[PDB]
DNA sequence: GGAAGATCGAAAAAAGCACACGCTGACCCGCGTGGT
DNA sequence: ACCACGCGGGCGGTAGCGTGCTTTTTTCGATCTTCC
RNA sequence: UAUAUGUCAGCGUGU
């Protein structure tokens, strides 16, 4: 049909052009050729000619490139016949039938917003004005501001103010569908309810991020809003945010504290031999608040607070417990936003990333889901204040290289000195001989991280009654990295120990390793050899996805039409499961 | 040292160590140097238009006894300067005239000499020329051709690592590569067959490729094998022994002779027997006749009695056959010595496995394997033999082709034909016998020495090339069947093929790109690039893991950190600082020669194959002021790898600690301290930062700033030195020096800089002069700064006031607080220039005429359109406003329909300039003829100038001629200078020399009018366009785009994020002083993105930014110019040994003051991307000022006043704006247009258009139940129209219901399905 | 967007999806080998009916 | 002991190569040939 | 005698579409070997 | 809701 194969009209009298119409074009000049030389009883060459001409222009039409050399047009380039706009990833099975552009949507970079709850998120004023124009009128026109629909669109195109009050109204209880580029899993698409809020940027809520896979370095997101009823039941009962809390992949929970949570929970959660307002008694949590917040004691003082603790007995009442806990005054201001049904045992430690992890598990076990993402917000507020308040800041002084380092090296290189003397009197061959100096630089940078991690964990040392006393250290490289918060073991060694052995692109290990920290600087040679494990790993991450997406394609298709539509079979077959060993593990 | 003029007014502090012995080359000169070879006459050719000439004339006539010779050719000079071929948007580009002769020779004569020689010049069309910057102007728009990285011609030896094969064994394969002509390749088959394959085709046995080289069976044996000779004499069977061929095989007999048992049967030999053996040096040894049937004979031996053949060449011997050889009278044969390891019998049998047995024969396998259609003919297989690899215009292996060709085969030379030879073919497949057997080694594809670059100039060259056959395939045609009487040489060629194959080059090209002008950065990166993509490259898709990596060889000459992050990497990369090609396009680096121990300032520039020789020594090795290394042991690279050497056996040194990285990764401060995936980032994000309105300086650099600057073209520099006569905003008028000035010149140079024009990117490009009236100035100064540069130095950023600390969760995972002082004081504001295009074409129907009546159109639309019907410059128009009023004629069937052009949805902005290009023939409208006036006030401004300066000479020298003689100087000056001339004086020499000085001025006057009217006609005259269209109108609207919450900002070391709150001024954390912190930065990037460089950056920005207190707080109080003096040698002397030496005492007591005048904002700091300052030196700088040597101050909570209960880490760090703008990457849409065909939302946010559900989207909302979502998205909002129209009223309605309907999409793919002869259709059963 | 033409071709055409997507259903059905369905087709031999 | 079925290996062909977004360039034309 | 439809559109060359991807399917030519 | 007229290539950005 021709609108199918439409002559888009352009500037002036131009035209777009299309394939088919050119291909069809084709087909009819030979079929009227070959008409007019029979008519005229041409010879049989001639018409031996045409006929096979015809067949090339309607084979061509059919399908370009299945047999020669595909038909060309004005642009030195081959036609798209029929064939070829139906099939591959640009065909109408893939390009407009499976996944296709919709209305009502939007799009924009995402920002952080702390305020919000777990099912909220902030949507821009201009964003909602434009999406909910429907929801607009219509509430305009029932209220009577309005007659017309064309009133209507003039009221909005003025942004009047009963128009804010509209769109407050109309989004009170109607949630959004917030997705990501990548869809790798299903929580990548959910439901929050929308807050008007000034700016361009979408807010979304940190603790969801893990479950995007998004981070505020530019990421964009997109924005849908459901229409029908059913539709907004469906994602306020089954893509709500809140009842997206473990992963179905594994079972594991997906909304946990990554960064500043987790410090700021950790910094709170502390205990200093000798601090402000160390070994007095207080009432209760509120008077601790009072005296932090009054100045009077310190947010690490060891003191003595009455705990009023509940537990569920085994009717499932709550029944209270009071009695004085050796605690300090963080843990005990931590405790007001616990709730009742909680133990006091939970906070009584220096909360990392995993007793917050715990913690929240506790909380969901016992209580239920309302009271966990109230304890989730809270924990969040608490963190992000806390570690406002505490200041914690990263400098050159954090990252303390050993003074062993030095002496540890020159062991070293004197071993592969007498090494390689030894390989010269020809008592060792090659290869043994860089095994042994590969042992060596290997123990040697061993010998160095635990120097340094010695080092750093009990660096501090505390006046106590004028008594030298060893604590865990405050330092902020250290405390980031045994919080879980950001870092790890070996992070931490890059930067305040030797870097250690490298690779080459083929995977072998060079002799000399890269003995210079990050704090301290690396020669020209020492970035060139880690130049080639940092590109061998950016070139792997910028492959993987072409095929990571493909396999996916293929598994989707493979697992698309498997629903379960039973509730028993009664069948007594299986397989037997048994835990997996291999000569030493389990 | 000494410093120029520019650099005195702020001199950066250098914290650089190692003293450097080589200057920074010209960064361009890669573009440059290469289109130097191309368009420069060369008299022995080999490269440029003259290669391409002597390569393809002569040109014959099919033997027509007449031919046509190339003598000379001409550039001839540009019709329009580079600004006016932009502003106009024509190609910049000159004519290319050549001298051709057509020479006739006698009729009848085959000896006959020339009976008619006719000679011409012809224009053969014009070619691009680039520009001083290395870019070309194509259609008024800069492009860039990047370098490509391509494998050079010549034979590589390669083996697949025992994979296809499946059993470990590895199948070694020859390649030869030729510039043009068919590859050709050598593989050696599982049963070690030899095979040869030409252009990728069927296999065929090596033997045939030799008998087509007319070689005989014997031949080849000869040549491919060693004989072994057995002479039977006095029945004891005897042979010539060479012992070495006794080595590693068993005994099958006993090894006796001289009457000693060297060795028994039934052991094999050892090497003391075979040294014996050669003790002895016996030649004969006693040999059983069974030894024999196991070996193969060399040469035909044919009975002479009989007159058969016995045995033919190369096949296994028998009893009956050594017998009947015995009885047949000869005596001595020869076989082939064929060993299990050391020589192979492969040649035998591919012979064995060849079924041809002739030369003819080989060429009919060879013909019907290359054409298997046509049946084989003797000619025509000569004649495709020939022509395969031993035709000058079908094959040619480029010089560096047979460079690399001898090199590999250990030729002396290294020069030779370009066509292939026997000998080529016969060393190849010997040296890949040799490598299969053991001795020599594959080669290494990714091997920089086996890669060459390809610049403009060898691209140029080859579609020069290309085109001039296609001409000459046609001069041919035409020449030997038209009538040689009366050919003129000009009409036989046509410049058709020629100018469309160079446009089609120039302007449409996979190396041919946008040149980036987002800053000055860009450019230079931009510029010097070397991709493996392009024609002859590597694909992107299947490029592979083992191209991306990053080879040893790059060391010097391609960064290891600086290449896009995505599908395209490692195929892309930048090249060195000092990286430079060879003769032959290879990588070379530069070097310093360590001799006898001490390391010499001569500098040699060694190539990626040479280097491997010697052993370098590492940059950053200590020396001790005699040229001798510190340590006993300096790490160095001798082979692809690094090692501890004896300071005794260094052969090199690197020339710099730069020589690794390129010019984008050298602007890092503090590189050293980052990771090399931080620095990759960083780098690839500094070259996306837009131009501020304001430059700002970074406090800590590299040194690097000014070259990169300077090299760049966007900065305005002297051309001659001299004093500033006029400073303006737009324009600088220099008078230049007496020593500079050229005979019979004025004296001025006139510099015109860009005042706010559009660039590649929608930015604004700016040129701010930075001299003052009077000022004097010295060649290479800079007069103005242009986007993104500071008195010479690249600015891209702004150095803020950041601490690193949490702040409430604002800063969460990569998200940065900004203080309302940053958007107060408009330092992250940018300006960016959109252009909107009308043009006015010829429709069929009728002509479109631009015009202000427009119907359906209020009054007040049409107000801010003029007379003509173009927006007034300065209007403010908002989304929707008409610009430019045009009317298109309606149907045949008012008759006219409105096609005005009219400003996109949600654009604003203010029209800055209007530019209207007409056709001629074509009447201009009063907006064209304004703007021809403009032009040509501003022309005549520069010639009066010009004209008044020479006037005011010519002037002064008439009067002192005439004061000689009438002496009435104090009357003269009573009267106007015009009557000076016609005032006469006695009749002596002085009348004369005023008469000569009366006529020189009229023929200066009427030289000024001459040159005024012709740019009057340059300017006046009429533009060409593409056929069809009549008018253009171009609109441009600047728009001031302010920082906001969404933007993404980065810094230089890798830290990337998005404004999350502009946060008031008060709720800033502040410290002692109540100096609030300009922004926040989360600490929790450090640790796991491990970049330290920020932190060190962080805290000698804070000792710089303490400096410029102490400065400023002097300068506040008006103390005299000693304490400065005092404090800024302090300043600068602080450091340990620092190559630098400033010296404040040459410096006058007005430049002291500017200098204090330009650091009170803040002490600039070059730090070396190797050799910076230390952790000691930063303690040191900030001791000199007053501030912690921790680097971490106290500070305050704006909001609650409680001071925080750690240190922070406060300082000041150089942020820039990235080209990623959230008011730009908005959308929303509830209804707009939908497509035709599918009906389905447009897509973008150009047009209204809404997001993709995707097939990903489709597969999550299936994972939940989510079935009226999906129904809904897949149905009524996409194509379901009356569904559409349902929805739409229901939801007015207030009814949140939907019918589902049929998606228009299925019904679109079923009507193509039924387009085809298959049927489908829907069961209603 | 419905509504179909036809075209009444001088001489019958052979569908290429039929033709020569392995297996060729007309060499299949015919059971002789596609090189001579192509060559028979494209006209440039003769086959008996 | 030779025709026919089974096997091996090289060659040719076909199909596949994640998602989302942004920008720019082209959407004539040149021979040729009968109609006039 | 000049000109407007028209049509197919490939460069280059005694044609054939190749030079740095991987996997699956089909086809044919050479070799073997089974057996009546 | 139906508005004024969108299709192909090449290049680039983020996962
Ligand atoms: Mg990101």
């Amino acid at each position: 049909p021709p609108d199918l194969r439409p002559l888009v009209p352009l500037d002036g009298g131009r035209f777009a052009t299309s394939d088919l119409n050119d291909l069809y074009r084709r087909v009819i000049n030979r079929n009227n050729r070959l008409k007019r030389l029979l008519d005229l009883a041409a010879p049989d060459i001639i018409v031996r000619n045409e006929k096979r001409m015809l067949q090339e222009a309607v084979d061509a039409l059919l399908d370009n490139g299945r047999r020669g050399r595909a038909i060309t047009g004005s642009n030195k380039r081959p036609l798209k016949s029929l064939a070829d706009m139906i099939k591959g990833k640009q065909g109408r099975f893939r390009q407009n039938l499976l996944g296709k552009r919709v209305d009502y949507s939007g799009r924009s970079v995402i920002t952080v917003g702390p305020y919000l709850r777990l099912h909220q998120c902030g949507l821009p004023k201009k964003m909602a004005l434009e999406l909910f124009k429907p929801f607009i009128y219509g509430k305009l026109e029932l209220r009577g501001l309005a007659t017309t629909i064309k009133a209507a669109k003039k009221m909005v195109e003025r942004e009047e103010a009963v128009v804010w009050d509209i769109l407050d109204e109309v989004i009170r209880e109607h949630p959004v569908l917030l997705n990501r580029a990548p869809t790798l899993h299903r929580l990548g698409i959910q439901a929050f309810e929308p807050v008007l809020i000034e700016g361009k940027a979408i807010q979304l809520h940190p603790l969801v991020c893990a479950a995007y896979n998004a981070d505020f370095d530019g990421d964009q997101m997109a924005v849908h809003v459901p229409l029908t009823l059913e539709a907004q039941l469906e994602a306020r009962a089954l893509m709500m945010s809140t009842n997206n809390i473990l992963s179905p992949a594994n079972g594991e929970p997906i909304i946990v504290p990554s960064q500043d949570v987790v410090l700021g929970l950790y910094y709170m959660t502390r205990d200093c031999v000798n601090a402000k307002g160390e070994g007095m008694v207080l009432t209760g949590p509120k008077e601790a608040e009072r005296l932090y917040r009054s100045g009077l004691a310190s947010l690490h003082a060891r003191v003595k607070v009455r705990i009023t603790e509940y537990e569920k007995d085994a009717n499932g009442e709550l029944v209270a417990k009071t009695s004085l806990k050796d605690t300090t005054v963080g843990r005990a201001i931590l405790w007001m936003i616990v709730p009742k049904g909680l133990p006091y045992s939970i906070v009584n430690q220096a909360l990392g990333k995993k007793a917050i992890s715990k913690m929240l598990n506790t909380c969901y076990r016992i209580l239920g889901l309302k009271p966990t993402v109230i304890f989730a917000d809270q924990i969040m507020y608490t963190g992000f204040a806390y570690a406002a308040r505490s200041g914690a800041s990263v400098g050159i002084d954090d990252m303390v290289i050993p003074e062993k380092k030095h002496e540890i090296i020159s062991e070293a290189e004197a071993e592969v000195a007498e090494i390689q003397e030894q390989f010269q009197s020809g008592l060792v061959t090659a290869g043994e001989r860089y095994n042994k100096v590969i042992d060596i630089w290997a123990a040697a940078n061993d010998r160095v991280s635990k120097a340094m991690m010695d080092n750093l964990q009990t660096e501090t040392v505390i006046n106590r009654d004028g008594q030298e006393e060893k604590q865990v250290s405050f330092n902020s490289i250290y405390m980031m990295a045994d919080s879980g918060a950001r870092g790890s073991a070996a992070q931490i060694r890059q930067l305040a120990g030797m870097r250690g052995l490298m690779a080459k692109p083929d995977g072998s290990i060079i002799e000399t390793p890269i003995t210079a920290n990050f704090r301290e600087g690396l020669n020209v040679l020492q970035y060139f050899i880690s130049t080639h494990g940092a590109r061998k790993g950016l070139a792997d991450t910028a492959l993987k996805t072409a095929n990571s997406g493909y396999l996916t394609r293929r598994l989707v298709d493979v697992a698309q039409d498997l629903v379960v539509t039973e509730d028993d079979c009664g069948t007594h077959e299986g397989i037997m499961m048994t835990p997996v060993i291999e000569g030493g593990d389990v | 040292m000494v410093y120029s003029y520019t650099e005195k007014k702020r001199i950066r502090k250098d914290f650089g160590k190692r003293p450097q012995v080589l200057d920074v080359p010209y960064l361009l000169s890669i573009q440059l140097d290469s289109f130097q070879k191309f368009i420069e006459q060369d008299p022995e050719g080999q490269y440029g238009l003259e290669a391409a000439f002597r390569s393809v004339f002569p040109i014959q006539s099919y033997s027509g006894n007449s031919e046509l010779q190339y003598v000379s050719y001409r550039l001839g000079e540009p019709v329009f300067d580079v600004q006016e071929c932009q502003i106009r948007g024509v190609t910049y580009s000159a004519p290319l005239r050549v001298k051709l002769r057509l020479v006739i020779y006698e009729r009848e004569a085959p000896e006959g000499t020339v009976k008619d020689i006719k000679e011409q010049e012809v224009y053969m069309g014009e070619i691009p020329l680039m520009t001083d910057n290395g870019t070309f102007v194509i259609n008024g728009t800069e492009r860039v051709i990047v370098s490509q990285l391509h494998r050079s011609p010549g034979v590589f030896f390669d083996s697949d690592k025992g994979k296809t094969h499946s059993s470990g064994k590895v199948l070694y394969n020859a390649r030869i590569i030729p510039y043009r002509g068919s590859w050709l390749d050598f593989e050696f088959d599982p049963k070690d067959n030899l095979f040869v394959r030409i252009d990728r085709r069927r296999k065929l046995p090596a033997t045939i490729i030799l008998r087509a080289l007319n070689y005989t069976t014997e031949q080849i044996l000869d040549l491919f094998f060693e004989k072994v000779i057995f002479e039977i004499r006095d029945n004891k069977l005897q042979m010539e022994l060479v012992p070495e061929r006794l080595r590693g095989e068993t005994a099958s007999f006993d090894i006796e002779a001289n009457g000693k048992v060297y060795v028994e049967k039934g052991r094999r030999i050892t090497a003391r027997h075979i040294r014996q053996l050669e003790k002895d040096d016996v030649k004969l040894i006693e040999v059983p006749v069974e030894y024999i049937a196991g070996k193969v004979v060399a040469k035909d031996y044919i009975d002479e009695s009989t007159g058969e053949l016995i045995c033919a060449a190369n096949m296994e011997l028998s009893l009956d056959l050594l017998a009947k050889l015995s009885q047949s009278g000869h005596k001595r044969i020869e076989t082939l010595f064929t060993n299990d390891l050391d020589h192979g019998p492969y040649i035998s049998e591919t012979l064995r496995v060849d079924p041809t047995n002739d030369r003819l024969s080989a060429l009919v396998e060879i013909y019907r394997m290359m054409r298997p259609g046509e049946p084989p003919t003797r000619e025509a297989a000569e004649s495709l033999f020939e022509n395969l690899f031993f035709s000058e215009d079908r094959y040619d292996l480029s010089a560096v082709g047979r460079m690399k060709f001898n090199r590999s085969l250990l030729r002396e030379e290294i020069e030779g034909s370009g066509i292939l030879s026997k000998d080529d073919i016969i060393d190849v497949m010997k040296k890949l016998i040799d490598i299969r057997n053991g001795k020599g080694e594959v080669d290494d594809i990714d091997h920089l020495g086996n890669r060459r670059i390809r610049s403009v100039g060898e691209m140029a060259e080859n579609q020069f090339r290309v085109g001039l056959v296609r001409v000459e395939r046609a001069v041919k045609e035409r020449l030997s069947l038209g009538d040689l009487d009366t050919l003129m040489p000009q009409d036989m060629i046509n410049a058709k093929p020629i100018s469309a194959a160079v446009k089609e080059f120039f302007g449409s090209s996979q190396l041919s790109q946008f040149m980036d002008q987002n800053n000055p950065l860009s450019e230079i990166t931009h510029k010097r690039r070397i991709s493996a993509l392009g024609p002859g490259g590597l694909t992107r898709e299947r490029a592979g893991f083992e191209v991306r990596d990053v080879h040893p060889t790059h060391y010097g000459r391609v960064c290891p950190i600086e290449t896009p992050e995505g599908p395209n990497i490692g195929l892309i990369n930048s090249l060195s600082v000092y990286a430079q090609t060879n003769e032959y396009g290879f990588l070379e680096t530069p070097y310093r020669k360590v001799t006898d121990g001490v390391v010499t300032d001569e500098i040699h520039y060694l190539s990626a194959i040479e280097e491997g020789n010697y052993v370098i020594a590492q940059a950053n090795s200590n020396l001790d002021e005699e040229g001798h290394f510190v340590e006993d042991l300096v790490t160095c690279r001798s082979k692809g790898e690094s090692s501890l050497f004896s300071r005794d056996q260094v052969d090199y040194m690197d020339v710099s600690t730069q020589q690794v990285v390129s010019v984008g990764a050298s602007l890092i401060p503090f590189l050293e301290h980052d990771d090399a995936n931080r620095a990759l980032m960083g780098a690839n994000m500094q070259r996306q930062a837009v131009p501020t309105l304001r430059a700002d300086k970074p406090l800590v650099g590299t040194g690097m700033e000014r070259a990169v600057a300077v090299d760049s073209g966007v900065t305005a520099v002297a051309k001659r030195g001299g004093v500033v006569q006029y400073v303006d905003a737009s324009r600088i008028v220099i008078k230049v020096n007496e020593d500079e000035m050229y005979p019979g010149e004025a004296g001025i140079d006139i510099y015109n800089l860009t005042k706010y024009t559009r660039s590649n990117q929608n930015t604004c490009i700016n040129q701010m002069p930075c001299v003052s009236l009077g000022e004097p100035v010295e060649r290479g100064d800079v007069l103005a700064d242009g986007p993104s540069t500071d008195l010479g130095e690249l600015a891209l950023g702004q150095n803020m006031r950041v601490a690193f600390m949490p702040w409430n969760g604002y800063n969460f995972e990569d998200s940065i607080l900004v203080s309302e002082r940053v958007v107060q004081e408009d330092r992250f504001t940018t300006i960016h220039i959109q252009e909107l295009a009308c043009v006015s074409r010829d429709t069929k129907l009728g002509p479109e005429e631009i015009t202000a009546d427009i119907p359906n159109v209020g009054e007040a639309a049409l107000s801010k359109l003029d007379e003509s019907g173009i927006v007034y410059i300065g209007a403010e128009v908002t989304g929707g406003d008409i610009l430019v009023g045009k009317v298109t004629p309606k149907g045949e069937t008012s008759d006219v329909k409105d096609s005005s052009l009219r400003v996109p949805n949600g654009v604003s902005g203010t029209v800055i300039d209007v530019q209207v290009f007409t056709r001629d023939g074509v009447e201009k409208d009063k907006r064209a003829l304004e703007i021809e006036e403009m032009q040509l006030k501003q022309a005549k401004k520069d010639l009066s100038e010009e004209l008044q300066i020479l006037e005011a000479g010519l002037f002064s020298r008439i009067r002192a001629v005439l004061v000689a003689g009438g002496v009435e100087a104090e009357k003269l000056d009573k009267l106007p200078r015009d009557r000076w001339l016609e005032l006469g004086l006695t009749d002596e020499e002085k009348q004369n020399q005023l008469e000569q000085l009366a006529e020189q001025y009229d023929e200066l006057k009427h030289e000024f009018e001459k040159k005024l009217e012709a740019k009057r006609r340059k300017i006046t005259q009429g533009d060409d366009l593409a056929p069809g269209v009549l008018k253009i109108v171009k609109v441009y609207l600047a728009v001031k785009r302010r920082i906001q919450p969404g933007d993404k900002m980065a810094g230089r070391h890798g830290n990337k994020g998005v404004i999350s709150k502009i946060n008031p001024i008060e709720d800033m954390p502040y410290d002692e002083n109540g100096t609030p912190v300009d922004i926040v930065l989360n600490p929790l990037g450090v640790p796991s993105r491990m970049n330290i460089g920020q932190i060190l950056e962080t805290h000698l920005g804070m000792a710089a930014k303490g400096i410029g207190d102490k400065i400023n707080a002097m300068l506040k109080q008006q103390q005299e110019v000693a304490k400065l003096r005092e404090f800024i040698q302090r300043a600068y002397d602080l450091g340990a040994d620092v190559r630098q030496k400033v010296d404040l005492s040459t410096f006058s007591d007005e430049e002291v003051m500017r200098l204090a005048e330009n650091l009170r904002k803040g002490m600039p700091i070059a730090t070396p991307v190797f050799d910076g300052a230390k952790e000691a030196e930063i303690k040191e700088l900030l001791k000199l000022g007053d501030l912690p040597t921790s680097g971490q101050i106290r500070l305050y909570d704006g909001r609650t006043g409680e001071q925080f209960e750690r240190p922070v880490t406060v300082g000041y760090m150089y942020m820039l704006k990235l080209n990623h703008l959230v008011d730009d990457k908005m959308h929303a849409r509830s209804t707009g247009s939908y497509s035709l065909v599918t009906q389905q939302p447009l897509g973008g946010k150009a047009q209204f258009g809404g997001q993709r559900f995707g097939e990903m989207e489709v597969w999550a909302l299936e994972a939940y139940g989510a079935a009226y979502t999906l129904q809904e998205m897949l149905t009524v909002k996409s194509d379901d129209v009356n569904g559409r129209t349902k929805m739409y009223k229901n939801i007015v309605d207030g009814n949140h219901q939907m019918e589902p309907g049929m998606p228009e999409s299925f019904n679109v793919l079923l009507k193509e399905i039924r387009s085809l002869g298959i049927n489908i259709e829907l069961e209603d059963e | 967007r419905e509504r179909m033409g036809h075209i009444e071709l001088a001489s019958p055409t052979a569908h290429i999806w039929f033709l020569k997507s392995l297996p060729s259903r007309i060499g299949l059905l015919l059971d002789m080998p596609l090189r001579d369905i192509e060559r028979v087709l494209y006209f440039e031999s003769y086959v008996v009916i």
